């Protein structure tokens, strides 16, 4: 937000289902796999 | 201090928006240019509450234009007053409207909303002390009633303690501009009673009354009602913008308008008003700027408050005047015809004063009216709802954008209770 | 960013094709040779590297004999020549012919060339199909035209203005087969149809502009003087401007209903022009008046269900609402009764524009009023009984057999206008 | 003092080398003849940074322009600013380079650095007290690549205390302009990682936006690209050549924004940018300097700032400015956003400004991001060098320069090890408890 | 500097010969006496006559290349048309008996003794040269002259100088127009000895050219003058490059690492767009994008092969006029989302653009129309091995009978050679299978 200097996640797109009625009074980022377990096929050399 | 951010959606808010930029800057003494070329400097202590400086001492409004189908943005762009705006200011859509609320609503302007939602953020944090919204409708058509109230609901819950005015000009009870008009009407009211702090409602019919009744003109234009609604637009702010011996700020009006907090629809009326050879004999005094006021004819809207009771009411008088006849004048008519005056508000009336009248003029008013007779533009409209609501008229083209069919009972049960409010509060 | 295709199918199609090119290169300044000595001619023209603006049209047909003249005319220079359409053989007045056998080598070219002209475009706004049912190239092609054209846009809005089979003044003998079969097939594509026929537009000829012998070239200019009011309001500036959607929405009620009439108003000649006045009241009189209806139907055997209105030139909101409440205070005009609202109207400052050589006059007030009445289920009886008077005896049924049809498309056909009569008189009725 | 030698690599660099020289020219208001016809004696005071003083007055460039195919530099010779150069600046050699990396660095390479030493060298010499290099490449063609690497590794030899920068362009993520791209890439940054002290990293996609969205051009040429790129690489060395209330040398630049000596990848960005529309409305302050510079689109790489983590970032602003507003602007966005910066560096951001604006504006400033989310980059690219080098495709060519296999292999494996650093101090928090549970 | 070899061999290579130079003096205002006007100069640059051309002591220009034939009656055609002042007489090189398509002739009998009198024309035609680019071999595979002969001159090119690149943009045989009989085993009998030889090889055949001239330009009556018309076309789109200015320049050496990923996968196809008359040209505007989308179509090709059987193993685009470099970012994109158009897994990449600011020239009274955009693609496609196959089917049809073959062991062969060309065929089938 240029306004905000802010990251943050946007609206919600309307929906038809989700109408008003009669009643009405009222961010990090993705983390990098450093210490994931990879995955180890069992394709090595050896085993052939 | 006191900002004010102003948009304009659809068709007629996008050409209200023309004259009421071009009253106003007259009113500052700023050329089309967006240069300030005034005489006092009155003229530029409150200049914040509509322009933001710019490079070489040019003043750009704090408007927002949106629209479907930017054909009739090309006109204003090319107006007299088209290059004052900033050109980022400038949000619409490749397709069409098509008078159709549904995707005026759900489809077409909600992939406007990632965009409108930037630009009204940029310039609403650009005010040190923002006081409030102000919009210009048409509940006729899609892009102004469909993608307006769609913006509001998304203004209503980001800034929720400001506050929002919707000069909305509502459908005609004789001759209908569309053949769709109920249906675009009352799901845009459905947002307006929850969505909406004032909403002053115009007809463009009685506009045509005033038009030829008083001011006695011959080929009026859109371009001369415009230069009416601009008027009593422009009539609001002056508290804001002029200094005056008793201010009204916007919020403070409110607060001695609506009792409850449904009941913000409003009624309002411009004064004086006479034509080129009436000038020559009438005079200019606040007896009869309160006269003109108070009858059944300055009404804009065409309801006629002889129906039903006032509530509450207002005025702001602009010109150096003796603040005591406003009070005594005001007074008298409650006393007179105390028929029309609810009883359980014992002083039902507010008055301002600016010293600073109109360019031209030396005395001028300005009215607001919550009175009871506004059910009537509710039950004219309810009928016209049903009448081809129960026999599925047109509706397959609303259904189209998958809406559903309790948005439209809700929407109209909704209304069937507003006028029952209107009704319990009229003693008779 | 306003623009829109047209498609002129059938030998009628290029030949109001024609007249309305002629008055649109005039309108805008365009000579014929394509360049001119914005936003005005970008509605139906594209801009070359320099100068030349050629149309986004399309000129389809299957007779050699009428793309050639325009090919060798003085509008040769305007149309990229790939637009111009034509086939070796020809459809031969044969529902079966257009449809089946013929126009199916030629659709996939067609639909190519409506894709380039259409890339191209920014926003697009409408296909306008200006189509003769009657004949078999104009019947069977658009309606296959108008089927790929639904699968391939769907979100597109199709109006077709469909020169109808007459009544009486005929110069056919098949067409009550290929008018039913045109429909049937094209009614569930189509996004409005405006209706019109050459006899109401003869009679309209004959008692206002006091020609007498009209040899298809005044009713095509009537024709173009009604294409340019109906979309003056995409090109021209004027209060209350109104588009395409806007049009078909607030004037369809039912996936039905989507036939409607036409008008004209004022239509004199250049004498009676300078001995008139034609107020804006004379002229909305004029239009709503029953004989100057562009169809063969009598709008008093019915009830109005919506009217669209364009005026042009010098007329004021004002005068337009008076008129109005006018026409609802009389006493001949009757409306369904569910539709207390019932009329679109829009302005435009531009005045009609007038052509060298032509017949109307000049004048300063116009209007061209659609409306959606009930008593179009005349003209289905009419086609209907006609059809049944035929097929009753299978006449000229192996032609249509031979060609690649079978029966049962026939009483396919005659069972759906049945039932379109059917919803023309149950929509109407009132409780 | 503080004098600078510039090189010119490739036909890119020596393309934007024509630019920038267009850029700096003209900020000291020299003409196209070499003459100074400039107004302030601040255009005088430090012009030893990058010309040398001729006979007659005149000013002539510190450039260097090498380029094998010397067509190209028939062309800079026909510039408007061609006639400034040196001639004997300008080593060429007849052949093609044939956006090969080896004969780029192997065999065609080796034929010319005899040469170019003995000329930078020549002007090295010329110079008092070097401050640093700083060279122009295109990872994706041979010249760029090859002799580009080829003459960092001669030059940090002989010059090790010096520092050197690197403009190198980048390939781009969705389009290549060549086919061997993948191999060149790698086979440079294997000699990027050891030889080069600072690397800003730039592509032409996102160049393609910025002019496209931000600058709302239609038709953007390399003419205007290159105009981009040749803004920023003014806006670094501002410090040296005009005076500032907060300075920033180069040497100073580094220290603040590589805390460990494998992380010199840079990311830049330039603001304001505007159109010639709405530059007539568009109040110029430090507010919307520091909103414009801290966006993801401004960033002139293809690497997303929301997959990763700032390290450490820097803001060149200069003009007459108020030296409060900087600081406390840089202090609320780490303040906000505090998740996308690291938390083992209490602050991140250095500002420094100057009081020389650019030559038509009123405030501009320059950005340096050192994150976390170029590993993308790496990815990508190593992603396309296993998806040839498996099944060997392009390689006939390689092996036809004396090369061999695991030259390719530790190519890939050095980048692999690169892409784990960033990996590692993106996810380590303060405590070393969090990490491992 | 940047100068190239221009051989034409055969009758098609001489033909295509009058139409290339036709171009050249005519795209760089040289008329056909050779001169300048000297009054009206046109040319931008100068110096960029070098490429094909040689100023001699004052004021004439003589090309740079070699009309090489066996029959006279074809180069004594040139001797007399208008371009007789342009080419040195040495140049022009005939032999008194023809090979009369017949491998064997070409190759073994008559050729081994007029190679040294080219092969010397060659070496006094490369010493004036300073940076020697490469060769350019006009060929007709399926004649004597042009395969025997093409054949044995490349072997002792190779020889000689090996560094340098080679091209070949052969002709090919059609799959079902053919002016000839014997062709099938002629063409074979040159790819064997060509392949080990020629570092980059286009193909083009007379039969997609046909259609293309019957599609596009809308010609009842094509001719080979037609065809040879676009050949100019295409190799003025590709040197555009070595003799004008423009971003993205492209070398012969450039154009040809990153094109060729296998030492023998090098056959490419080409196309061109546009291709249009004069009435379509100015009722357009030809944008980046839809040019673009013309070159990769299978209408365009002028092989008649159809890539949509295969994959896409590299593409090259060699833009002319105005174009910027966004277009081309932007619509080849468009391309790679495309479904139909499929590239091998081991490519990511697959794209060498190339831009040229000089507009392509037209011939006055020829058939193309003036532009300001055009695009040659060339493209390395696996769908190429089918065409390869057909003449797999058609030597092994008549090879059974051995028809016509007593002619060719009757000329200095022997019957293993038929075999031996017929192994590499078989095993580069299957190379486009193993890339697959
Ligand atoms: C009347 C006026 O003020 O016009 C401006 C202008 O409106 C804008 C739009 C300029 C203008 O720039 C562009 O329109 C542009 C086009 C393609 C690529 C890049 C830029 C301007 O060209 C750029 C030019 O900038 C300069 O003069 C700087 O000193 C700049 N000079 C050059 O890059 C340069 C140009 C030609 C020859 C030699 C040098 C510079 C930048 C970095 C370091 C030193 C100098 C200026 C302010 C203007 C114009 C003329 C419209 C902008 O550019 C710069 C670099 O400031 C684009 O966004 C900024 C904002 C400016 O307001
Ligand atoms: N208003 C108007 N109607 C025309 C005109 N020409 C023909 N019509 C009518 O169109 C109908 C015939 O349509 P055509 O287009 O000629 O027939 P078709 O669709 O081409 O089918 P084929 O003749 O088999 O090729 C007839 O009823 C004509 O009266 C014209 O110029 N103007
Ligand atoms: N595109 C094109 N193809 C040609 C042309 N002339 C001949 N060809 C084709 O080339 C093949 C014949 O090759 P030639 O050159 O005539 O034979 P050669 O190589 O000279 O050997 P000899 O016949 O013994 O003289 C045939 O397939 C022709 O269709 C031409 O002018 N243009
Ligand atoms: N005062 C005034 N009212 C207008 C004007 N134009 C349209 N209106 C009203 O606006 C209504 C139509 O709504 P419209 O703006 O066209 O549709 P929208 O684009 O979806 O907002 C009609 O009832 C018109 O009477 C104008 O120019 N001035
Ligand atoms: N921004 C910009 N990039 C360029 C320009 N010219 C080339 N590039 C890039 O340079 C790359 C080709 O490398 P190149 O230097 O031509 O080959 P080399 O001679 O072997 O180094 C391509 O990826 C081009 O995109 C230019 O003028 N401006
Ligand atoms: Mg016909
Ligand atoms: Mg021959």
């Amino acid at each position: 937000s240029k306004s905000t200097l802010s990251y943050k996640y946007p609206a919600g797109r309307p929906n038809p289902t989700g109408f008003l009625k009669k009643g009405d009074g009222e961010p990090s980022p993705p983390q990098a796999g450093a210490y994931k377990r990879r995955e180890n096929p069992p394709n090595t050399a050896f085993r052939r | 201090m006191r900002e004010i951010v102003h948009i304009q959606g659809g068709q007629c808010g996008n050409q209200i928006g023309a004259k009421f930029w071009e009253v106003v800057s007259d009113e500052h003494g700023i050329d089309p240019t967006g240069t300030y070329h005034g005489d006092s400097d009155l003229q530029l202590e409150r200049i914040n509450v509509y322009f933001n400086e710019a490079t070489g001492g040019r003043y750009v409004p704090r408007a927002i234009l949106m629209d479907l189908e930017p054909g009739t943005m090309d006109s204003v762009r090319s107006g007299p007053y088209g290059q004052i705006f900033r050109p980022d200011n400038f949000v619409f859509g490749q397709t069409g409207a098509g008078n159709n609320w549904a995707k005026g609503h759900y489809t077409e302007g909600a992939e406007l909303i990632d965009s409108v939602l930037d630009v009204v953020r940029k310039e609403a944090e650009s005010c040190d002390c923002l006081q409030g919204f102000q919009v210009c409708h048409s509940l006729g058509g899609g892009t102004g009633s469909g993608m307006g109230t769609l913006l509001i609901s998304k203004i209503r819950e980001e800034y929720p303690d400001r506050m929002m005015l919707t000069f909305s000009v509502v459908p005609s009870p004789k001759v209908s501009d569309t053949v769709v008009e109920p249906y675009n009407a009352t799901l845009s009211v459905h947002q307006l009673v929850e969505n909406a702090d004032e909403c002053m409602v115009l007809d463009n019919e009685a506009l045509y009354d005033i038009c030829f009744r008083t001011l006695k003109l011959t080929t009026p234009t859109f371009g001369d009602l415009n230069h009416l609604i601009s008027a009593v637009m422009s009539g609001i702010t002056c508290c804001l913008r002029f200094p005056g011996q008793l201010n009204a700020d916007l919020r403070k009006l409110a607060v001695n308008l609506i009792p409850f907090p449904r009941l913000h629809f409003f009624m309002v009326g411009f004064t004086p008003l006479t034509s080129r050879g009436s000038q020559q004999y009438r005079a200019l005094t606040v007896p009869e700027l309160t006269q003109q006021m108070w009858d059944a004819k300055n009404m804009m809207c065409a309801a006629d408050p002889r129906h039903g009771r006032y509530l509450t009411a207002s005025a702001l008088f602009r010109g150096r005047m003796s603040t005591k006849e406003v009070d005594e004048q005001m007074l008298n008519v409650q006393n007179k015809n105390s028929s029309y005056f609810v009883e359980w508000i014992p002083n039902n009336v507010k008055s301002s004063v600016c010293d600073i009248p109109p360019k031209g003029l030396k005395m001028s008013a300005t009215f607001i009216g919550n009175s009871t007779a506004i059910q009537e533009m509710f039950k004219r409209v309810s009928e016209q709802f049903t009448a081809m609501f129960r026999r599925k008229a047109f509706l397959h083209w609303y259904t189209g954008e998958g809406m559903d069919e309790m948005e439209f009972t809700e929407a109209e049960s909704n209304m069937n209770d507003l006028v029952s409010e209107y009704q319990q509060y009229q003693d008779a | 960013m306003r623009e829109v295709i047209s498609i002129h199918i059938g030998q009628a199609g290029i030949q109001v094709g024609n007249a309305c090119w002629e008055l649109y290169c005039l309108e805008h300044g365009i000579q014929p040779d394509g360049q001119m000595p914005d936003d005005a001619f970008n509605t139906f023209f594209s801009e070359t590297g320099a100068g030349k603006h050629v149309p986004r049209c399309i000129f389809l047909d299957l007779e050699p004999t009428v793309v050639d003249e325009v090919r060798t005319g003085t509008y040769r220079q305007l149309f990229h020549p790939e637009q111009l359409i034509s086939g070796k053989e020809d459809a031969a007045n044969n529902f079966a012919r257009g449809h089946y056998t013929i126009g199916k080598e030629i659709v996939d070219l067609a639909l190519d060339r409506i894709r380039k002209l259409a890339d191209n475009c920014t926003g697009l706004q409408g296909f306008l199909v200006f189509n003769a049912v009657g004949g078999g190239t104009g019947s069977g092609l658009g309606s296959l035209l108008l089927e790929r054209l639904s699968v391939d846009y769907g979100k597109k809005s199709k109006l077709g203005f469909t020169v109808y089979p007459s009544p009486q003044v005929s110069t056919a003998v098949v067409e009550p087969y290929n008018s039913v079969l045109s429909t049937h097939s094209l009614l569930e594509h189509t996004d409005v149809a405006v209706m019109l026929d050459n006899e109401a537009i003869y009679d309209i000829c004959r008692r206002s502009l006091d020609i007498e012998r009209p040899t298809y070239t005044n009713l095509n200019r009537l024709i173009a003087q009604v294409i340019s009011s109906l979309t003056a309001s995409l090109r021209f500036d004027g209060a209350l401007n109104v588009d395409i959607t806007e049009f078909q929405t607030n004037l369809v009620p039912y996936p039905r209903i989507h036939f409607m009439l036409s008008s004209y108003a004022p239509i004199i000649s250049a004498e009676k022009a300078y001995h008139e006045q034609l107020s804006v009241a004379e002229i909305t009189n004029a239009a709503f008046e029953p004989a100057s209806m562009m169809v063969k139907c009598d709008p008093r055997h019915g009830k109005y269900m919506a009217c669209c209105l364009m005026y042009r030139g010098d007329v004021v909101p004002k005068d337009v609402n008076a008129s109005v409440a006018t026409i609802k205070t009389k006493r001949t005009i009757q409306f369904v009764d569910w539709c207390p609202t019932g009329f679109k109207c829009g302005i435009n400052y531009q005045p009609p524009t007038v052509v060298p050589g032509g017949d109307l006059a000049k004048v300063q007030r116009a209007v061209c009023m659609i409306s959606n009445s009930t008593a179009i289920g005349e003209i289905f009886s009419r086609l209907d009984h006609k059809f049944d008077l035929m097929y009753a005896k299978r006449a000229f049924v192996h032609w249509y057999v031979g060609e690649g049809m079978e029966e049962g498309e026939f009483s396919e056909a005659r069972e759906d206008l049945a039932a379109l009569e059917k919803d023309f008189e149950e929509v109407g009725a009132e409780s």
